[PDB]
């Protein structure tokens, strides 16, 4: 647990992903607040959003609870800012790093998978208006992440 | 749940 | 043997239908549980179809693969075997200790062990035969040099191949190997069924020696043998605890199945798995549970084979050392924890990492490498000796 979780975080400020960044809260190295900044192919351009990370102890076998902090119209993610993302249940492996957790959410911005709808009520929007989607999107940036 | 369970200890 | 055209793999299915329709005989009544009939056909016939769509246009080269071409002979040869066991057993299929139902039972396991192998070398439907990777890496060094990126060899060429590094001392031996080895039974060894069977053997080294040891010698070795067979054989031992066998597991090929009696009267089944079966027959015995194979008070020492040629340790180069330094750490440490030096090769892959890992993987209904995700057929210990 804990001394990988330290070279995460080392590896981590090593390569810094593109729009991302992370780090422990207080003495907690369990507990990390992380930053992504939504990308320019995303409604969500120019906006800055945060999230927590929690490291179960059974880290790195079991993923990470990955959760918004800041409010994001996203038919993936819901209210809790609770993420629907494969890597993050199912297709978790040991090998991966919260860097390439953090570059797949930002990814997931850019092209949600509707598909699999955390919000019902947005997944429709998304497939049916797509202008009337990225104008709610582009207000929730403006109202939250701006 | 295929028949086969663990080692002897 | 000849070539495979769509009218063939169209006689085939009929040729298996008939076998299910067969076996779908009230009066028949076979228990649902592996190798069984009823799932191994339609699931073989999916597959089948499943290589055709991806061959469409392409049905010539399909065709003249040499592997295909063999494995749809063999089907057929297989399933019309099958098919006149029942004819010429009439009612006595219906007895279930009766001759012809121990052949239909051998039938389901080659069925089985055909289906696997068809779906080891066109996992996705796709011809994967030259590529394929044996999981223990002598045995392979073996195979390639000898076989090159062959898929499958006749029996006469691979007992000459063989004998030149394990030397096969008589016929009687040779047939005895090759009816081990043969799983599928026609004549031919599939860089597959040399996998299966080196994996079941390993070490590479004393192969021969642990083969003769383990099932040609040893009481307990039961060849060609179901789940359920194995119950109904130690159950005239339930009351001599300790009594045991084992068996090719079918539904995992290439791992081995220990049943035995335990202390309070109950036959449980087990797997070794990444364990080498000597030493698990070794442990059981000191350990109490395996102790009078096939009921015999005989138990046979295998701290003869106990003794391998050590695995060599990999020595990191001046090229990874400055890479990891540069990295922050050292190549040697397993990347996973990041608290232990790396001590096993995941095989066929070739990923190094911590034994603890990978057990805290696997007990976590993790599945396959950590790194690339491939299916782990193999682990080989190990050490590393750092470049400082
Ligand atoms: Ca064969
Ligand atoms: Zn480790
Ligand atoms: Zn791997």
């Amino acid at each position: 647990a804990l001394k990988r979780i330290h070279k995460e975080l080392n590896d981590l400020a090593r390569d810094p992903p593109a729009q991302c960044s992370a780090g422990p809260v207080g003495d907690d190295m369990f507990h990390w607040q992380a930053t992504i900044m939504g990308p320019n192919d995303s409604p969500y351009q120019g906006g800055v959003f945060f999230l927590t990370i929690h490291f179960p102890t059974d880290y790195p076998f079991k993923p990470p609870k990955v959760a918004f902090t800041t409010r994001i119209y996203h038919p993936n993610i819901n209210s809790n800012g609770s993420i629907c993302l494969d890597i993050l249940r199912s297709q978790w492996s040991p090998a991966l790093t919260i860097s390439k957790v953090l570059l797949s959410i930002c990814s997931l911005l850019c092209d949600p998978n509707p598909d699999d709808p955390l919000v019902p009520e947005i997944a429709r929007i998304y497939k049916t208006d797509r202008e009337k989607y990225n104008r709610i999107a582009r207000e929730w940036t403006q109202k939250y992440a701006m | 749940s295929d028949g086969y369970t663990p080692e002897p200890a | 043997p000849g070539t495979v055209d769509k009218k063939m793999v169209e006689k085939c299915w009929k040729l298996m239908d008939k076998v299910v329709r067969l076996c779908q005989n009230p009066k028949l009544a076979l228990k649902n549980s592996p190798p069984y009939i009823l799932d191994l056909l339609p699931d073989t016939y999916q597959h089948l179809r499943t290589i055709l769509s991806r061959y469409e246009g392409k049905m010539e080269t399909l065709g003249e693969n040499e592997y295909f071409r063999v494995f749809m002979e063999n089907l057929m040869k297989k399933t019309k075997q099958t098919i006149s066991l029942f004819k010429e057993g009439k009612e006595r299929m219906y007895e279930e200790n009766s001759q012809p139902r121990r052949n239909l039972t051998k039938l389901s396991l080659i069925f089985s062990h055909m289906l696997a192998e068809l779906k080891g070398i066109f996992p996705s439907g796709l011809f994967q035969g030259d590529t394929f990777r044996i999981t223990k890496a002598d045995a392979a060094e073996f195979w390639r040099k000898a076989f090159g990126e062959k898929t499958i060899v006749p029996w006469k060429s691979f007992r000459q191949a063989l004998h030149e590094v394990h030397p096969i001392s008589s016929g009687l031996e040779a047939m005895a190997l090759k009816s081990t080895i043969d799983l599928t039974c026609n004549d031919y060894i599939s860089v597959f069924e040399f996998d299966i069977f080196t994996r079941l053997f390993q070490p590479w080294s004393s192969l021969l020696r642990n083969w003769n040891s383990l099932a040609v010698t040893h009481p307990g070795y039961m060849a060609f043998l179901t789940y359920d067979e194995v119950k109904a054989r130690l159950q005239k031992f339930i009351h001599k605890p300790g009594s045991y066998i084992f068996r090719l597991s079918c539904t995992r090929l290439g791992q081995w199945a220990i049943g035995y009696v335990t202390a309070d009267g109950n036959i449980l089944q087990t797997i070794p798995h990444n364990k080498p079966l000597f030493q698990a027959l070794i442990d059981g015995f000191r350990e109490g549970f395996y102790l009078f194979p096939d009921g015999r008070n005989q138990n046979p020492d295998l701290t003869g084979l106990c003794e391998p040629t050590p695995q060599d340790h990999i020595k990191v180069t001046q090229e990874q050392f400055e890479l990891y330094c540069e990295m922050g750490s050292t190549f040697q440490l397993c990347k996973i924890c990041a608290e232990n030096d790396k001590d096993v090769k995941i095989e066929p892959c070739g990923h190094l990492m911590c034994t603890s890992c990978l057990t805290s993987w696997q007990e976590s209904e993790g599945q396959g490498c950590p790194f690339c995700r491939c299916e782990i057929k193999g682990t080989e210990p190990i050490v590393v000796d750092p470049f400082d």
